[PDB]
């Protein structure tokens, strides 16, 4: 999926990955320290799988 | 040999005239496919492709 259309799913930072989450239907994939940072001052997003 | 034409060769040699022989090779099998999904469909990358 991301070779196709590697210019709209693929951001270039971790926060532009946070606000296109919040906004857009978007399944950002971030290493889990930071999630771990998000998820604890963001409370309306999550982790998804392991 | 002639500095206009260069050398003539009397490449025949016929005291032993056969000499070598070749290999049939690979011919890269020419395979008739017509494309149905999700056998042969084409691809969404972006660019020609050979
Ligand atoms: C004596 O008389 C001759 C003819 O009357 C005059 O011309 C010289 O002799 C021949 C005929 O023109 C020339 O030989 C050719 O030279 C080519 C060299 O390629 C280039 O070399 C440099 C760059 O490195 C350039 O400055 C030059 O202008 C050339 O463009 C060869 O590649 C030629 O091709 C063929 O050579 C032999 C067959 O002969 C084979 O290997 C191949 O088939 C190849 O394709 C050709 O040989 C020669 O260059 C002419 N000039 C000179 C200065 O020698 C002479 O001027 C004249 N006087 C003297 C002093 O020789
Ligand atoms: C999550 O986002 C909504 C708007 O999309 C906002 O109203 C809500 O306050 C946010 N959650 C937290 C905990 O701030
Ligand atoms: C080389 O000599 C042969 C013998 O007659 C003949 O083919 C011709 O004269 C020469 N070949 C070429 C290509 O000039």
């Amino acid at each position: 999926f991301m070779s196709s259309r590697r210019q709209s799913v693929l951001v270039k930072s971790n926060e532009e990955g946070i606000q296109r989450v919040l906004t857009s239907d978007y399944a950002f994939l971030m290493e889990s320290t930071t999630i771990e940072f998000v998820t604890q001052r963001n409370c309306n997003l999550t982790q998804i799988g392991g | 040999w002639d500095p206009a034409s260069g050398l003539n060769m009397t490449e025949s040699q016929k005291g032993k005239p056969a000499n070598i022989t070749d290999s049939l090779s690979n011919r890269s099998l020419i395979v008739t496919t017509i494309l149905e999904e999700p056998y042969v469909l084409f691809k969404k990358s972006d660019k020609p492709l050979y």
